[PDB]
């Protein structure tokens, strides 16, 4: 069958923005496979081999001033300008996450059980979950998926505690989010 | 920090593109290189912003030049195959019978060339199904994400069978309800 | 505002 060797070229241009478009970074990045060869660093102003291979391409384009001119500018011409096209629905995106609290399993009380803190459908991905046992914070036996992208522009996570539930316990999820003025709290009632 | 990505691959033989812009991992938009237009992650993304899809075709043709450039001067040293991760997960906690989707989640492969059908309970599903394009990795690796909506029920199994270059076999993964 | 713009690749040699 279809047996060629596979032969893959990858361009990146990437605008790393720090304080909004306060200090700005443009890093424009070759790589052949899965080996970067030639980089071009708004902080050195200039084209750098990162591979042998990538060395002709370096001092080729470096040769040309004019060229090296443009990309330094492009910071602005082009990093900053894109940041304020999107930034409207990127940058200032917020969407509310859904919490969930239910046992992994059915079990009956007084045996070690799973308390599960599902939240889902939120953006952007910085976040914080918390538990509580009867109004105390509760750090350990806390297992976490860490934070998922769904590639819909919105995150899920599932934050764990390991519990021996007593009838009479109140456990208490907290999550803090960008969308949300106060945290959110979900109660499970043993 | 913030980052906005312009990211392009080409690759042979396959002869295959790709152009794509990407902010904090999400994709912005791609350019359908056949339709010769600007296709939005999010349809609302058009309503506030627009983008000459012809530009990307022209970037494309010069990427094609320099893969050959290199491929040359590197003495034809071929890409590794480097087989993906794949998971299976539904977007939110199931409920019986209640509206879900599930989430085929391909991750760090290379090259971007996969094949992704969905099963369940054995057969191909179409209707409703949806996919995104390749999704850039800082190890220069690949994301991809398939899409199925469904009504969960104890009734059913899915599967995700996935196939790349760097598998010896079809890549099942499993998901099902259980009581 | 209010089109995204896009950077253009340089070509290499021979």
């Amino acid at each position: 069958g279809d047996t060629r060797p596979r032969f893959l070229w990858q361009l990146k241009f990437e605008c790393h923005f720090f304080n909004g478009t306060e200090r700005v970074r443009l890093l424009e990045r070759c790589i052949y496979n899965q080996e970067e060869s030639v980089r071009f660093d708004s902080d050195v102003g200039e084209y750098r081999a990162v591979t042998e291979l990538g060395r002709p391409d370096a001092e080729y384009w470096n040769s040309q001033k004019d060229l090296l001119e443009q990309r330094r500018a492009a910071v602005d011409t082009y990093c900053r300008h894109n940041y304020g096209v999107g930034e409207s629905f990127t940058v200032q995106r917020r969407v509310e996450p859904k919490v969930t609290v239910y046992p992994s399993k059915t079990q009956p009380l007084q045996h070690h059980n799973l308390l599960v803190c599902s939240v889902s459908g939120f953006y952007p991905g910085s976040i914080e979950v918390r538990w509580f046992r009867n109004g105390q914070e509760e750090k350990a036996g806390v297992v976490s998926t860490g934070l998922i992208q769904n590639g819909d522009w919105t995150f899920q996570t599932l934050v764990m505690l390991e519990t021996v539930p007593r009838s009479g316990e109140v456990y208490t999820c907290q999550v803090e989010h960008p969308s949300v003025t106060s945290p959110l709290t979900v109660e499970w009632r043993a | 920090e913030h980052v906005i990505i312009q990211a392009e691959f080409y690759l042979n033989p396959d002869q295959s593109g790709e152009f794509m812009f990407d902010f904090d991992g999400d994709e912005i938009f791609h350019v359908d290189m056949a339709k010769k237009e600007t296709v939005w992650r999010l349809e609302e993304f058009g309503r506030f912003a627009s983008f000459e899809a012809q530009g990307a075709l022209a970037n494309i043709a010069v990427d094609k030049a320099n893969l050959e450039i290199m491929t040359k001067r590197s003495n034809y040293t071929p890409i590794t195959n480097v087989p993906p991760e794949v998971t299976v997960l539904t977007n939110s906690p199931v409920e019986l019978r209640e509206p879900n989707v599930l989430i085929c989640f391909i991750d760090k492969f290379t090259p971007p060339v996969v094949n992704v059908t969905w099963l369940r309970n054995g057969k191909p599903v179409t209707t409703g199904v949806s996919e995104t394009v390749f999704l850039p990795r800082e190890d220069h690796l690949f994301r991809k994400f398939h899409y199925l909506p469904f009504l969960p029920s104890t009734e059913d199994v899915y599967d995700c069978r996935v196939e790349h270059w760097g598998l010896d076999e079809p890549l099942l993964k499993h998901w099902e309800f259980d009581a | 505002v209010s089109k995204m713009r896009m950077a253009t690749p340089l070509l290499m040699q021979a």
